[PDB]
């Protein structure tokens, strides 16, 4: 059985900066009751309970790199951090995903893709940012109206960000919603978006 | 963004009453408005949750069947229709707006809802008595610091509001809780301390207001 | 049905001390617990959101913690303006219902302060109406325990007066008391000396303020 050291399953998968992050081939997952290394940025994890039951009986887990952070020539991929996600007194973010911002006051549409060229199933994660108001939307992504289109051979979804006056959690009033699909071998996930996109950097080759 | 209540006052047992929670700005939407009441002296108790558009509504057990939500589609007004009112409903009714969301803060997600913008509150009195406006008598100082005030006597129901110099004088003001007399009417005092030197240089006027009886009185208080 | 319980019922603490109050739920509500502050004669103000998140415009001395069924609100350095009742509220069952707790009253402990006594004869406008109201004012004192005694022509009064005490002030943490002696115009014009005698811990000997009806 795996013993997560004061981290939630989501915080470890997305790579929480405060979470240390192990030896694979476990028989059960064991997390804290109220782990301090939560989702540093406020939000939710879609189908979170179904992902936990799917990882209880595993045989191999290895963090591969599906998309390098240096592979972002058309967007800003380093200014994406928040006070709610600290590391050594400095603002950070989840290590396994990339918060993309606009570069030179422009944000073109993304159409990058990736095929699973591995003999094992591939678990990939991604998220959407829900800004505070219209002014924050233009300040981060310029484009007022935006969307996210994630598509696999067995998945098709279109995410639209929402805007509302929310209370502060861990400091910020913004929110982030995280999703996950399984990528069987010889299949490709297709991403199309024009803002509010939390792109993946590392994935997980799993085997049950 | 502000909230304002409207529609409170006196009502006979078994009567009806309409309450409105009017927002003061344009809505981003997918908020809820929550009615919270507070009987005299007691604490806060939840009354109802209403989606701001009016699709969903939920009520506390005490008011189920008696309380409803109605709409006047001729205007843009959402009403809380209180009906079959009884004495247990005499309270101050607050409306507040909160944002409902699902968050992950632990092993599993849950619903989170914080009421972050509140109204000023509206008073609902359920009684068979008649509405009576108050008489306003001065509490004049008699020859350090001097004290003067206003006596607001014989009124029903609660509340009255007393200000001094149209809100320009707040320091040293003490508006006391109203006491109920043997006649079934209320009477409170509002005093203010003032330097002796200010009695000749300043004029002090108290502004009382009794919304149930549509009574506004400005009483000039001069030294005797 | 979730039942929210708060402890203690009330507490008295000096300015600067740390105040601790607890909130309990009859079943696990995760972190969906919020703390509200209600100052006297005002609407509740949201202080803590989701058990432990400060909201904008709230002093940092307010701290929240807890999870499951056990939650704590803490004031690191009590200030006079913090005099209020604090409520915990559960949103784990939203939308169909939410529930509040019983509330904890936070009172301020400060130094004994003697009251300032004032007496007001009835107005001429009121005497033309049939009744006479004699008002006695005890201004800015601590603690609340005070005794007011009416003496009409040195004769003790009983059964014809009513008191009212303000809530603890948000600046000097004192109380103020109004006492109204009500008489009929016929009874009022019979006597001459109207006195208000005040006894309080901060007074060495009882203070008496009086006036002659024809003065
Ligand atoms: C005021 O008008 C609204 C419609 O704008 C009424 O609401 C229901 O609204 C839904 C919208 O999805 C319609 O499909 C229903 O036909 C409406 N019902 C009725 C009876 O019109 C709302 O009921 C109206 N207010 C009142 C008091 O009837
Ligand atoms: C992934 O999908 C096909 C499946 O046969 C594979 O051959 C190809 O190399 C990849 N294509 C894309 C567009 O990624």
């Amino acid at each position: 059985p795996l013993i997560l050291r004061d981290c939630s399953v989501a915080g470890w998968l997305l790579g929480n900066p405060m979470c240390d992050e192990n030896v694979p081939e476990w028989s059960y997952i064991v997390e804290k009751a109220n782990p301090v290394n939560d989702l540093c940025y406020p939000g939710d994890f879609n189908d979170y309970e179904e992902l936990k039951h799917l990882l209880s009986r595993i045989n191999h887990f290895e963090k591969i790199q599906i998309i390098p952070k240096s592979s972002w020539s058309s967007h800003e991929a380093s200014l994406g951090v928040s006070s709610a996600c600290p590391y050594q007194g400095k603002s950070s973010f989840f290590r396994n995903v990339v918060w993309l911002i606009k570069k030179n006051s422009t944000y073109p549409t993304i159409k990058r893709s990736y095929n699973n060229t591995n003999q094992e199933d591939l678990l990939v994660l991604w998220g959407i940012h829900h800004p505070n108001d219209a002014a924050e939307q233009t300040k981060l992504y310029q484009n007022p109206t935006t969307y996210i289109s994630v598509g696999t051979s067995t998945l098709n979804q279109r995410l639209v960000p929402r805007i509302a006056t929310r209370s502060k959690v861990n400091g910020q009033s913004g929110r982030m919603e995280f999703f996950w699909t399984i990528l069987k071998p010889n299949d490709a996930i297709n991403f199309e978006s024009n803002g509010n996109f939390i792109a993946p950097e590392y994935a997980y080759k799993i085997v049950k | 963004v502000q909230l304002v209540q409207s529609g409170g006052g006196l009502v006979q047992p078994g009567g009806s009453l309409r309450l409105s929670c009017e927002a003061s700005r344009f809505t981003s939407s997918s908020y809820w408005i929550t009615w919270v009441r507070q009987a005299p002296g007691k604490g806060l108790e939840w009354v109802a949750n209403i989606k701001q558009d009016g699709s969903e509504k939920y009520f506390v057990d005490s008011v189920k069947g008696r309380f409803t939500i109605s709409r006047d589609n001729a205007s843009n007004s959402l009403y809380l229709q209180m009906s079959s009112l009884r004495a247990e409903d005499t309270a101050v009714y607050y409306c507040a707006r909160g944002f409902l969301e699902r968050l992950l803060l632990g092993r599993q997600g849950a619903y989170y809802y914080g009421m972050d913008v509140w109204g000023q509150g509206t008073t609902v009195t359920v009684s068979s008595a008649s509405t009576k406006g108050p008489s306003v008598f001065p509490l004049a100082p008699s020859s350090g610091t001097a004290a003067l005030g206003c006596l607001v006597k014989d009124y029903f129901p609660e509340p009255v509001t007393v200000s001094w110099n149209s809100g320009a004088l707040t320091s040293g003001v003490h508006t006391f809780p109203a006491v109920l007399q043997s006649s079934g009417l209320y009477s409170l005092s509002s005093v203010v301390t003032v330097p002796s030197s200010s009695l000749g240089t300043q004029t002090y006027i108290c502004n009382v207001n009794h919304k149930p009886s549509n009574t506004k009185v400005d009483k000039k208080v001069e030294p005797k | 049905d979730i039942v929210m319980t708060q402890s203690p019922f009330s507490l008295s603490a000096s300015v600067g001390d740390r105040v601790t109050m607890t909130c309990r739920a009859s079943q696990s509500i995760s972190s969906s617990l919020n703390w509200y502050q209600q100052k006297p004669g005002k609407a509740p103000k949201l202080l803590i959101y989701a058990a432990s998140n400060l909201q904008s415009g709230v002093p940092s001395r307010f701290s929240g913690s807890g999870s499951g069924t056990d939650f704590t609100l803490t004031i690191s350095s009590l200030q006079p303006e913090d005099f209020a009742t604090y409520y915990c509220q559960q949103s784990y069952t939203m939308p169909p219902e939410l529930t509040f707790g019983g509330g904890t009253k936070v009172e301020i402990k400060r130094t004994v302060a003697a009251p300032s006594v004032f007496i007001f004869p009835p107005s001429d406008e009121q005497l033309k109406s049939g009744t006479a109201s004699v008002v006695c004012l005890l201004n800015n004192f601590y603690p609340r325990e005070a005794k007011v005694q009416w003496k009409v022509d040195n004769a003790l009064q009983s059964g014809n007066s009513q008191e009212s005490v303000t809530e603890q002030d948000s600046k000097d943490s004192t109380y103020s008391l109004s006492s109204t002696l009500t008489l009929s115009k016929a009874d009022y014009e019979k006597h001459k000396v109207y006195a208000c005698e005040v006894t309080h811990q901060g007074l060495s000997s009882p203070v008496t303020k009086s006036f002659n009806r024809g003065e």
